């Protein structure tokens, strides 16, 4: 009865993905991690899914956050129009962002990162901001947001995630005379556009380390828990910050971005640092009680997982897709034959930590 | 004033131009 999840190779790698405060180490809902040249700026190891940053500016106004950003600061402009998307142009009269991800594969190369996410993020990363006078470089790094339905690679302009406040935005307008339109990070699940927000420093070091080291997904069929008594006992609802009921899966995942005590930077009322720590894991599930589906979101972090039939475990950093645990270790798992049954006997493998299972004949 | 705050949020003025050593161009704001 020793923790598998903590012990084996195929089980310990997946599940150190779930230990956020160690794999991402910043606010989730706003990432504002790290401060640079008097400044806040997105820090955050792990790419987030689905996150989109939700705007309130007037109907009129277009209302999409990849609008290039608003160029030359409007005087008869209030709320001041446009969107986050960096608005400058190459020499060759080429937008700065987005970029189309074949773009990139072909002048990055071979000794470029594999992930498209990689090559966005290091897209981020290798950008100078520079003053033609007083030439003047920074080292400020802005987020990126990749869209995987079309394949683009923006570089947003604005690290700003919230703004929330009569004082500092205009919500739908009002109160008109505010220059900035309020806005919020949201979880996202259009099938038009399937955004990955992140900080430029997933690309430091190797960009394509998150796609091995990150709680990239949700999965199926399993349930977020610590290790008691030999055995992997789900956080129960009793230790949940909130449990209430959902009505569907995908509703749970939009929820555990933005409850109230997921990790998030933003600041109260001051540059406050969650490093990572809040309500970040949510287990749903179909309580054997009145059979009511329910969204158990957590601030403990999980360190196994034990699984059950049509359940579900969510983050606030990762996608709504769902995915297979590790059924086996490759490395350490023995082949086993079934009985010799009619001189056919199934036999079980451990390709890809998952079992294939292979039907032999002894004789 | 309050843009102590905006700041605060994230909020950042640009620089006119960037230069981006995967396309080697500077780009700046038109």
């Amino acid at each position: 009865g020793q923790n598998p999840w903590a012990t084996t190779t195929a089980f310990a790698d997946f599940m150190k993905r779930f230990n956020i405060p160690q794999v991402h180490g910043s606010g989730i809902f706003v990432d504002l991690g790290r401060d640079t040249e008097g400044y806040r700026e997105v820090g955050g190891k792990c790419p987030v899914f689905g996150k989109a940053i939700q705007m309130h500016q007037p109907a009129e106004y277009s209302n999409n956050f990849l609008d290039d950003a608003p160029t030359s600061n409007d005087a008869s402009k209030k709320p001041l129009p446009g969107g986050f998307n960096n608005p400058q142009v190459y020499t060759s009269g080429q937008k700065f962002s987005p970029i189309d991800d074949s773009l990139l594969q072909e002048r990055l190369g071979t000794a470029g990162p594999k992930t498209a996410i990689g090559r966005c993020a290091l897209y981020a990363y290798s950008t100078i901001a520079v003053n033609p006078s007083t030439n003047y470089t920074s080292t400020y790094k802005y987020p990126f947001v990749y869209d995987a339905v079309s394949r683009k690679c923006y570089v947003l302009s604005v690290s700003a995630q919230l703004l929330k406040g009569e004082k500092y935005c205009s919500v739908n307008g009002t109160p008109s005379g505010l220059t900035w339109a309020c806005f919020e990070p949201v979880k996202e699940k259009s099938s038009a556009r399937a955004l990955v927000y992140g900080s430029a420093f997933v690309a430091e070091g190797n960009p394509d380390a998150w796609q091995s080291a990150c709680p990239n997904d949700a999965v199926k069929d399993a349930l977020f828990g610590k290790w008691e008594d030999g055995q992997c006992v789900p956080f129960d609802t009793k230790t949940s910050v909130q449990s209430d009921q959902a009505t569907n899966k995908e509703e749970c995942w939009k929820r555990v971005f933005a409850n109230p005590l997921v990790a998030s930077d933003a600041p109260t009322t001051s540059s406050p640092k969650s490093g990572g720590f809040g309500a970040n894991w949510a287990n749903f599930y179909l309580e054997k009680e009145s059979g009511e589906t329910i969204c158990a979101i957590f601030d403990q972090v999980p360190d196994c997982f034990a699984p059950i039939t049509g359940a579900v475990a969510y983050t606030a950093l990762g996608s709504s897709t769902e995915v297979n645990l590790p059924q086996c270790d490759s490395a350490s798992f023995i082949p086993i034959e079934g009985p010799c049954n009619n001189c056919v006997q199934v036999v079980t493998e451990c390709v890809g930590n998952q079992f294939d299972q292979t039907s032999k004949a002894c004789c | 004033d309050i843009a102590q705050f905006l700041t605060d949020s994230g909020m950042k003025a640009i620089e006119d131009c960037s230069w981006n050593p995967i396309m080697q161009q500077m780009a700046c704001v038109v």
